[PDB]
This record gives structure tokens, C-alpha cells and sequence, in this order.
């Protein structure tokens, strides 16, 4: 049981910033050609969706602002630039080792223009 | 907490969600 | 052959080897066809649980560049033995003196 510490726990974003978010991991390295993890996107209100398969390969549906590297052991997800659909929680998926552990979560708020309620 | 169903991809990963 | 090898998702049955530790020689097949996995359980087909080929692959997408999709490649070799020519070609069309 690896607990990946995901950092930060909650941070509310504005338009235009560059949010990051960290996965502390170990396991593992050299899958085939790469030493890459999963990333997700996990709303509250809607079921999530794959963003990028093991950080090296194209992918339909996910938005352009989401890139990023990192090391054999931790990771990096960069959102630059944030845009208003991440009001959501992010994890890391381990792909090589059991049991398959994920992060802690981001969970990232939407610091958008103002808005007047429906009367 | 909300649970939710996917299948395994080509690369071990979750691709396919309801 | 975009419309031939590639599919949906991505054509992974073509990669290359890094290294070889015996040497080649001229007409020579290599014997080692089988998919190899990382582990002991063969997987047959897709990847998953640790059944990766140490071989690299490449990328085979439908929507990828035009300089990165599957081309098939035939390499017209050409040798002389003692035996006389047999295959030869085109000569247009008909004519005759």
C-alpha cells in the first residue's frame, strides 16, 4: 500500500495561472519505453474522463491546456492556462505495481468573472 | 462517495467510463 | 497504408530492436517472430499487468502527420548468378523488326 501524496489538498484558481500539481511516487520504471503515470479528472457532478495515457501519446477529448513532465519517480501536471472547467479533483494512477494506489486529489476551484442568479 | 464502473484500455488504463 | 494496417486506437504490431547481439548476414530472416512478454503469462494481444515487449514500437495513428503514418516499404533487390535473366520488365508495347 503506497500512499501518493498529492499536493496540494484544495486550491481555488483564477483564469490566465498556471496550477500545479505534484504526484509523489516510486513505482514503477521502464514499463516499455517510458516511466510514466495516468492522469485523470474526476468531477463531482459528472463522470470523469482520461486526460493523457502515460504522458507520451495523443489522445482525443482532453483540452490543450493540460501538459507537463517529470522525473522516474514524481510527477507534475501543469494546467496553463486555466480555464472554467476545473472545478474538479485530479489524481495519479499507478500502472505497474499491485494494488494500483491512486493520489490524494487536487481539488481545484474556479475563480471566474461574476455572474447574477437566474430570477 | 460516488462510485463509478470503467474497463481496462491498451495501455492499463481507464478509458472507457458511463 | 492508413486505410490498410492502421485502425482505431493506434497499429502497435510493428516495432524495431535496439540492439542485436549476433551479427547479420546477407538473405537472412531473423528466427525470433514470437512476441515476447516482460513476464512468464503471455498476453496475446494487448498489453496489460506487465507483458510489455522490451522492443520499442512506433507510433501508428490514423490521425497522425503525414511523416509519422504506417508506409509500407518493399525493397526491390536485384542479384546476378549463373543462371541466365528471368524477370525483367516494362517493355512497351509491341513492336517488331
Amino acid at each position: 500500500n503506497i500512499v501518493l501524496t498529492q499536493s496540494p489538498a484544495s486550491l481555488a484558481v483564477s483564469l490566465g495561472q498556471r496550477a500545479t500539481i505534484s504526484c509523489r511516487a516510486s513505482e514503477s520504471v521502464d514499463s516499455y519505453g517510458n516511466s510514466f503515470l495516468h492522469w485523470y479528472q474526476q468531477k463531482p457532478g459528472q463522470p470523469p474522463k482520461l486526460l493523457i495515457y502515460l504522458a507520451s501519446n495523443l489522445e482525443s477529448g482532453v483540452p490543450a491546456r493540460f501538459s507537463g513532465s517529470g522525473s522516474r519517480t514524481d510527477f507534475t501536471l501543469t494546467i496553463d492556462p486555466v480555464e472554467a472547467d476545473d472545478a474538479a479533483t485530479y489524481y495519479c494512477q499507478q500502472n505497474n505495481e499491485d494494488p494500483f494506489t491512486f493520489g490524494s486529489g487536487t481539488k481545484l476551484e474556479i475563480k471566474r468573472a461574476d455572474a447574477a442568479p437566474t430570477v | 462517495a460516488i462510485y463509478y464502473c470503467a474497463k481496462n484500455g491498451g495501455a492499463h488504463a481507464m478509458d472507457f467510463w458511463g | 497504408s492508413n486505410n490498410l494496417d492502421s485502425k482505431v486506437g493506434g497499429n502497435y504490431n510493428y516495432l524495431y530492436r535496439l540492439f542485436r547481439k549476433s551479427n547479420l548476414k546477407p538473405f537472412e530472416r531473423d528466427i525470433s517472430t514470437e512476441i515476447y512478454q516482460a513476464g512468464s503469462t503471455p498476453c496475446n494481444g494487448v498489453e496489460g499487468f506487465n507483458c510489455y515487449f522490451p522492443l520499442q514500437s512506433y507510433g501508428f495513428q490514423p490521425t497522425n502527420g503525414v511523416g509519422y503514418q504506417p508506409y509500407r516499404v518493399v525493397v526491390l533487390s536485384f542479384e546476378l548468378l549463373h543462371a541466365p535473366a528471368t524477370v525483367c520488365g516494362p517493355k512497351k508495347s509491341t513492336n517488331l523488326v
